[PDB]
RNA sequence: UGGGAGAGGGUGGUGGAAUUCCCGGAGUAGCGGUGAAAUGCGCAGAUACCGGGAGGAACGCCGAUGGCGAAGGCAGCCACCUGGUCCACCCGUGACGCUGAGGCGCGAAAGCGUGGGGAGCAAACCGGAUUAGAUACCCGGGUAGUCCACGCCCUAAACG
RNA sequence: CCGAGGGUAGGGCCCGUGACUGGGGCGAAGUCGUAACAAGGUAGCUGUACCGGAAGGUGCGGCUGGA
RNA sequence: CUUCGUUCGGGACGAAG
RNA sequence: GUAAAACCGG
RNA sequence: UGGUUCGUGGAGCCAUGGGGGAAUCUGGGCGGACCACCGCCUAAGGCUAAGUACUCCGGGUGACCGAUAGCGCACCAGUAC
RNA sequence: GAGCUAGCCCUGGCCAGGGUGAAGCUGGGGUGAGACCCAGUGGAGGCCCGAACCGGUGGGGGAUGCAAACCCCUCGGAUGA
RNA sequence: GAAUGCCGGCAUGAGUAACGAUAAAGAGGGUGAGAAUCCCUCUCGCCGUAAGCCCAAGGGUUCCUACGCAAUGGUCGUCAGCGUAGGGUUAGGCGGGACCUAAGGUGAAGCCGAAAGGCGUAGCCGAAGGGCAGCCGGUUAAUAUUCCGGCCCUUCCCGCAGGUGCGAUGGGGGGACGCUCUAGGCUAGGGGGACCGGAGCCAUGGACGAGCCCGGCCAGAAGCGCAGGGUGGGAGGUAGGCAAAUCCGCCUCCCAACAAGCUCUGCGUGGUGGGGAAGCCCGUACGGGUGACAACCCCCCGAAGCCAGGGAGCCAAGAAAAGCCUCUAAGCACAACCUGCGGGAACCCGUACCGCAAACCGACACAGGUGGGCGGGUGCAAGAGCACUCAGGCGCGCGGGAGAACCCUCGCCAAGGAACUCUGCAAGUUGGCCCCGUAACUUCGGGAGAAGGGGUGCUCCCUGGGGUGAUGAGCCCCGGGGAGCCGCAGUGAACAGGCUCUGGCGACUGUUUACCAAAAACACAGCUCUCUGCGAACUCGUAAGAGGAGGUAUAGGGAGCGACGCUUGCCCGGUGCCGGAAGGUCAAGGGGAGGGGUGCAAGCCCCGAACCGAAGCCCCGGUGAACGGCGGCCGUAACUAUAACGGUCCUAAGGUAGCGAAAUUCCUUGUCGGGUAAGUUCCGACCUGCACGAAAAGCGUAACGACCGGAGCGCUGUCUCGGCGAGGG
RNA sequence: CGAUGUCGGCUCGUCGCAUCCUGGGGCUGAAGAAGGUCCCAAGGGUUGGGCUGUUCGCCCAUUAAAGCGGCACGCGAGCUG
């Protein structure tokens, strides 16, 4: 339900912001937050290792339950749905009946005032977490562990969903949001439903500065450079690239695969 | 305009002072030469 | 008041046949295609056969000189929501009616924007034949489109 | 004060004209193809979109002004 | 370029040069 | 269920 | 691969990173690929003065200098700057 | 050597004064319900003018300079990258 | 005797340029051997969102006083920020440390590296951040929130007095937070006053008058008063806050929905303490006395500061730890902790002075640069703008004359107005506010301050709103109408757009070559391709490790294009990349046919052919928003001309759409049309495109631009064509 | 080549004459007027604009005429750029 603006500037003409309409609660839970180290793209040697980063708004980290098998059988009430600046998706307060408060990453058509529960027992309804051997084939699902007891590491951006395509022994076959077909162990936990804020795709930033508020510095093309700096640099008056097109460090950027070929993961993988 | 030397006493001793030479092996060898040269100040003198 | 018929509309779900693709088994010197050929595909193991898997689109028989709708149009099945219409009883209001310049809404297909999806078909495009020449008819590939959600476009042999 | 009218600046409508250019109509009997009329030799027509020297062709849906 | 053959005639096509 | 095309005449 | 005069050369000898992997005097190394004979040594543990190098320091000496020379400094010089 | 300069991290501060008047609400108009239309409130924006602050557009002076980058007039940004 | 030789000395320019902002000087009197330059007085000018005060950094004795002038001072100097000597910096409350954490640094455990060393959880260090208890005056030649006076506070330690289960680095709460806009009430600050208190003055024509001039405060405990912030109170149940909790969290019924009540600040009043002008009289360069028993009152403006953790809206979603409160654990409950009182103890470092500058950074007493707070009044609509001026500080450390050329910085001009010139370069026109009125075009916001106009002062009268005051006088902020006065002229000074038409490029705001280029370059939202399934790809590093990221295909990396509208055509022959368990080729290795060297031989040691041998290459396909590329010659139509048409050679294919003498066009000032009297430029066309063309994007596009070009209007010393005056040389 | 700053414009001249004009003359297919061509002659003069960086050139409006060349394609310790 994406808000547009009237063009009372040049930059308001194209800028869209999100609707923020599922958000119920506008300051985060104090025992579940901790400060974020901003980096600049700089590593422990202090060298830039990802370029064109830095500058952002200040952020506090939200601690997210990415396991959900801490609390098998203990149900929880969805207390609030909140902004996280640290992911594309939204997050949900769970007031557990223990009175832990935890953040889960908030699925689509989760509404506030709702029983969720993790387990095998754990009926098939949106927000509940199960082993993948117990979810039916053909249902959409997210927050998927890759290897079991290791953490939700799959399908947790905004709008995303994996879909269960088959079982094979201990392993189940997932359709990833990339379209990859993928053997995942059935003891890996996974939280049902798609994620949403699925209008995160349709955001238009409007101006340069809304890139700078997210910590995205200007990105320099190597055609605009010198041959010390880039392959593509040089040339009096706008060369077309000289050569098959290429990184600053020399490897090609149109088509060249770098999946490492003897990966042990490559025999759990069926598709792209 | 604004020139090169903009002094700072915290800066001068945390960079050129005696405890900062005696971390690096390159800076203990600074003081060894300035022992051997004869220097009346090993280190830039800060209050 | 009491019933009836119907592919009438929207939403959610769901069943099978078939095409294509992937995998496994077995199996060979050809398969497709045409008026005839050729491009193409195939000993790097194809077509044809069996078994498993994925995905999309349309719903055979019923089925027509049928039905519904104001028109465009609507066809597997199930549930919900809902409009229109017909009959019987002659119970109530009691002339409350007919049409309709503007307005408003709907409006096949193609086409446009945003995203999704894409098995088959197939503008444009590429070949191979035909021809005197082929920007065509025929054949082999094939991108938008065809499908969905939202918003546009307002057209026709929108015909009885 | 108003004031015929003169002046300054900016709009609206109309007419004549204009290098160049689009298509229309009529001509001498020109050049190129064969689109339609008979199943006109791919049934024809139409809305739309694309392409093609050109009539036109194809895709989607529609019509009988054909079987 | 030329002669013949098919055609009502031309163009196409067929055969000898 | 159909049947390769084969132009024109001041 | 390094060392030795040895730069792959007929390339031995001495050390070694990787792989295979013995024996205890009838055992093992070497004598410049290799083999026979003839000879020389006894690896896979360690220590060991003297004779040798240098001059911060002290002394003696000089066909060494004599304040632009001699150490950058004869003089409160690694100082002023 | 990042006490100049380039970028980034942590923690503070600064931006006089005026205009323009987005969204949204309130009342009314409208509708079957709407979309929508008026006012009023509202105070948005890499909005406008213009001092501090940040720059350095054009010209003139300066050229053993006040200055190894200056001065006068003028000009750009000035709630944002 | 030379090497633009090295070191030192001294000449030339030459008594020449210059003596460091054009803010400005004059006189009288002192001291002195020596006064334009030092002291005093009078007059004049300059700053006054500073050229005036208070801090931080930096500097380190420059502060004060006494005695001096050899050098320093761009002149002098009796002076000094200079030489000699003496003095001067006083803290439980101010800043920092015996408190805390941030980035970052360090680092027991642990990981890594030939060595040196590199990482690294806890912990430690680490500050203009969080925390914490002093305000107002008076004294010195020089210190004071430090000494003194008055009035308030903060910790510990020891005692009694009264209460409770006390009790940790452990649990919880809290500290704790963004940007923009803002309400209520105060305060700092300011204005006025017929009211109050003051030495004094009627000047020169008038005035002894509600006359002129000066000043009418500050701090301050308890207690009140006014604003305002934080916060529910009980009862059960409990598996969570890595042991235990009565605490916190969660669940469930009751009492308010409220600041009602508890605290906690701010601001008034407050026991009391202090200050107190202008003028006059003096003896210093600095000050003192008097004026005074000082008065210390009332209205108005009003903060960006205070109550403060206030409220509302928004997205880009906004530090940590300690102090504080609460809870229990061992241990302790003759302890311990809390409240009140009494007594006692309260360390280390800094404190002078400059501090937009002569004391910091620029070799200089250098027109440059340097963070924070205060920054008065009047008028111009406002304002930190501009002009003048309180307080306060200055006339910038060479002067005196002259009145040439010439240069700088100004001022003005007949008639013409761009004829100047590469170009209106420069300079002039315009200029603030109020009110009329405003085009093409458009992405419907704009263009717009379009353009072009009218008014603006002063006096008198009537009259409408507010706010503070009772609904009222007053005081303050906004208007309306009528009548009249003066001047060439009413934002009368200062600060304050010239405009319009039309192209090129770039969408735009923005960024860039510090120190010759600010642009059409870069960047930018947005489009596409490609890689990447997570110990991801990519990057830094030998490694450990780290960024990526405490992210997960709506995400991250790389590349090109660069909002938006309509679009991005053909060629995969070579190169790149992607896909192929066939085949050819290919190293180590396996393999041993066979041959060789030595032995009397068992043996030892060498070559060494078939054959099995990976990637890669060859080969087979695909792929352009991958590297790239995208033809030539003849004939042909009722007048020439031209060629829709056809034939032919070659290529992998033979430039499609749209533009085109272009930021691309050599011949070229192509040929027409328009502007002009005249147009190598410009605009619109033709296409003969040397040598446009589709994401090294094509063609357009409103708005935007200190970009680049053309034209007109206004106006001017740019010019015809110069002249005169001014100040600094 | 241990430096001789280059085109064009402005300012400032000066020189040569193979003379554009004005002055004198011969011949003429010189009736007159106006011309053509040749000789003598440098004393003076030789306009203002549109285009373009232009030198040059093409135009516009005049003129008695709108002269050609040298002086480092004169002239940057004179200027512009
Ligand atoms: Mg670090
Ligand atoms: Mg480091
Ligand atoms: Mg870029
Ligand atoms: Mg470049
Ligand atoms: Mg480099
Ligand atoms: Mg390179
Ligand atoms: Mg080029
Ligand atoms: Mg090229
Ligand atoms: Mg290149
Ligand atoms: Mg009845
Ligand atoms: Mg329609
Ligand atoms: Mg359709
Ligand atoms: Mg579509
Ligand atoms: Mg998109
Ligand atoms: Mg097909
Ligand atoms: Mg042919
Ligand atoms: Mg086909
Ligand atoms: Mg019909
Ligand atoms: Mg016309
Ligand atoms: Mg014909
Ligand atoms: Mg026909
Ligand atoms: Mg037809
Ligand atoms: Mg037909
Ligand atoms: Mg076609
Ligand atoms: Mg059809
Ligand atoms: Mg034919
Ligand atoms: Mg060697
Ligand atoms: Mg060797
Ligand atoms: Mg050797
Ligand atoms: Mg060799
Ligand atoms: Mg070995
Ligand atoms: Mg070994
Ligand atoms: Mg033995
Ligand atoms: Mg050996
Ligand atoms: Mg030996
Ligand atoms: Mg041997
Ligand atoms: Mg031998
Ligand atoms: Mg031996
Ligand atoms: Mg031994
Ligand atoms: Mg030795
Ligand atoms: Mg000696
Ligand atoms: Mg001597
Ligand atoms: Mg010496
Ligand atoms: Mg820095
Ligand atoms: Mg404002
Ligand atoms: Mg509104
Ligand atoms: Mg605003
Ligand atoms: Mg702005
Ligand atoms: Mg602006
Ligand atoms: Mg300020
Ligand atoms: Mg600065
Ligand atoms: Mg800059
Ligand atoms: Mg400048
Ligand atoms: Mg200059
Ligand atoms: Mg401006
Ligand atoms: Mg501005
Ligand atoms: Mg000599
Ligand atoms: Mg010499
Ligand atoms: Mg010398
Ligand atoms: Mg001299
Ligand atoms: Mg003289
Ligand atoms: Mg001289
Ligand atoms: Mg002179
Ligand atoms: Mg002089
Ligand atoms: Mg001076
Ligand atoms: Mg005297
Ligand atoms: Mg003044
Ligand atoms: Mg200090
Ligand atoms: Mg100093
Ligand atoms: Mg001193
Ligand atoms: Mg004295
Ligand atoms: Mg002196
Ligand atoms: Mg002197
Ligand atoms: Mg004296
Ligand atoms: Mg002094
Ligand atoms: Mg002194
Ligand atoms: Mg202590
Ligand atoms: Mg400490
Ligand atoms: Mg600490
Ligand atoms: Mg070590
Ligand atoms: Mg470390
Ligand atoms: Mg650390
Ligand atoms: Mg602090
Ligand atoms: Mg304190
Ligand atoms: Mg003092
Ligand atoms: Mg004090
Ligand atoms: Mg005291
Ligand atoms: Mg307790
Ligand atoms: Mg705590
Ligand atoms: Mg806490
Ligand atoms: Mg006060
Ligand atoms: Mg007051
Ligand atoms: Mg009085
Ligand atoms: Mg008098
Ligand atoms: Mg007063
Ligand atoms: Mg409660
Ligand atoms: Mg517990
Ligand atoms: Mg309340
Ligand atoms: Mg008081
Ligand atoms: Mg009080
Ligand atoms: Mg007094
Ligand atoms: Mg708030
Ligand atoms: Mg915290
Ligand atoms: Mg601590
Ligand atoms: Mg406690
Ligand atoms: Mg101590
Ligand atoms: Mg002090
Ligand atoms: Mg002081
Ligand atoms: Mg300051
Ligand atoms: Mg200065
Ligand atoms: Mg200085
Ligand atoms: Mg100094
Ligand atoms: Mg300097
Ligand atoms: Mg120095
Ligand atoms: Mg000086
Ligand atoms: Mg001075
Ligand atoms: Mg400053
Ligand atoms: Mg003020
Ligand atoms: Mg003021
Ligand atoms: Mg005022
Ligand atoms: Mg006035
Ligand atoms: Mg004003
Ligand atoms: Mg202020
Ligand atoms: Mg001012
Ligand atoms: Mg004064
Ligand atoms: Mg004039
Ligand atoms: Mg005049
Ligand atoms: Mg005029
Ligand atoms: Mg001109
Ligand atoms: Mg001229
Ligand atoms: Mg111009
Ligand atoms: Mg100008
Ligand atoms: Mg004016
Ligand atoms: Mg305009
Ligand atoms: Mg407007
Ligand atoms: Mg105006
Ligand atoms: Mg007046
Ligand atoms: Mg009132
Ligand atoms: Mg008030
Ligand atoms: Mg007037
Ligand atoms: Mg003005
Ligand atoms: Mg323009
Ligand atoms: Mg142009
Ligand atoms: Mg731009
Ligand atoms: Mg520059
Ligand atoms: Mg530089
Ligand atoms: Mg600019
Ligand atoms: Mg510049
Ligand atoms: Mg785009
Ligand atoms: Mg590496
Ligand atoms: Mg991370
Ligand atoms: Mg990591
Ligand atoms: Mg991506
Ligand atoms: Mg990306
Ligand atoms: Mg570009
Ligand atoms: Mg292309
Ligand atoms: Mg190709
Ligand atoms: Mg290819
Ligand atoms: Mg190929
Ligand atoms: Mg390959
Ligand atoms: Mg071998
Ligand atoms: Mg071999
Ligand atoms: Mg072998
Ligand atoms: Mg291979
Ligand atoms: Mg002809
Ligand atoms: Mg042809
Ligand atoms: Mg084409
Ligand atoms: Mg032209
Ligand atoms: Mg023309
Ligand atoms: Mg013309
Ligand atoms: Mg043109
Ligand atoms: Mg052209
Ligand atoms: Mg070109
Ligand atoms: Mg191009
Ligand atoms: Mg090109
Ligand atoms: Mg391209
Ligand atoms: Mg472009
Ligand atoms: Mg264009
Ligand atoms: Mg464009
Ligand atoms: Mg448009
Ligand atoms: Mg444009
Ligand atoms: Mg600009
Ligand atoms: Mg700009
Ligand atoms: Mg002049
Ligand atoms: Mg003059
Ligand atoms: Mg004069
Ligand atoms: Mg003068
Ligand atoms: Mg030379
Ligand atoms: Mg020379
Ligand atoms: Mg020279
Ligand atoms: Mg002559
Ligand atoms: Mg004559
Ligand atoms: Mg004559
Ligand atoms: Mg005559
Ligand atoms: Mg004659
Ligand atoms: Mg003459
Ligand atoms: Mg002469
Ligand atoms: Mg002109
Ligand atoms: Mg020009
Ligand atoms: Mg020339
Ligand atoms: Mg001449
Ligand atoms: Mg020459
Ligand atoms: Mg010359
Ligand atoms: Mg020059
Ligand atoms: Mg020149
Ligand atoms: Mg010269
Ligand atoms: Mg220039
Ligand atoms: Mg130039």
């Amino acid at each position: 339900a994406v808000k547009k603006f009237k063009p009372y500037t040049p930059s308001r003409r194209f800028m869209t912001v999100a609707d923020f309409s599922e958000i119920t609660k506008t300051e985060p839970e104090k025992s579940l937050v901790k400060p974020l180290k901003k980096t600049g793209g700089r590593n422990n040697q202090g060298r830039i290792t990802v370029r064109f980063r830095g500058g952002g708004h200040k952020r506090l980290y939200r601690i997210i339950d990415f396991k959900r098998w801490d609390k098998v059988g203990i149900p929880a009430k969805v207390a609030a749905i909140e902004y996280d600046p640290n992911r594309s998706a939204r997050i949900a307060l769970l007031h557990y009946v223990d009175g832990e408060k935890r953040y889960i990453i908030a699925p689509d058509g989760l509404q506030v005032g709702q029983q969720v529960v993790a387990g095998p027992d754990a009926p098939i309804q949106v927000g509940n977490a199960l082993p993948l051997r117990f979810i039916p084939v053909g249902t959409v699902v997210h927050a998927v562990e890759l290897e079991p007891k290791k953490g939700a590491k799959l399908a947790r951006a905004a709008g995303t969903s994996a879909q269960i395509q088959g079982r094979e022994g201990d392993y189940v076959i997932l359709r990833l949001p990339s379209g990859e077909l993928r053997k995942v162990h059935g003891e890996c936990y996974a939280t049902v439903g798609a994620v949403g804020n699925a209008d995160h795709k349709n955001i238009v930033l409007g101006k340069a500065g809304r890139s700078r508020w997210l910590g995205r510095r200007p990105h320099v093309r190597g055609a605009a450079m010198n041959p010390v700096d880039h392959p593509h640099g040089g040339g009096e008056g706008r060369a077309p690239r000289g050569r098959p097109p290429a990184s600053p460090w020399g490897w090609q950027t149109k088509g060249l695969k770098t999946r490492k070929r003897r990966k042990p993961s490559s025999r759990f993988i069926i598709a792209r | 305009m604004k020139r090169t030397w903009q002094p700072n006493r915290r800066k001068r001793a945390k960079t050129h002072g005696f405890r900062a030479r005696m971390r690096t092996p390159g800076g203990r060898k600074v003081l060894k030469r300035r022992r051997q040269k004869g220097r009346w100040r090993l280190t830039p003198a800060v209050r």
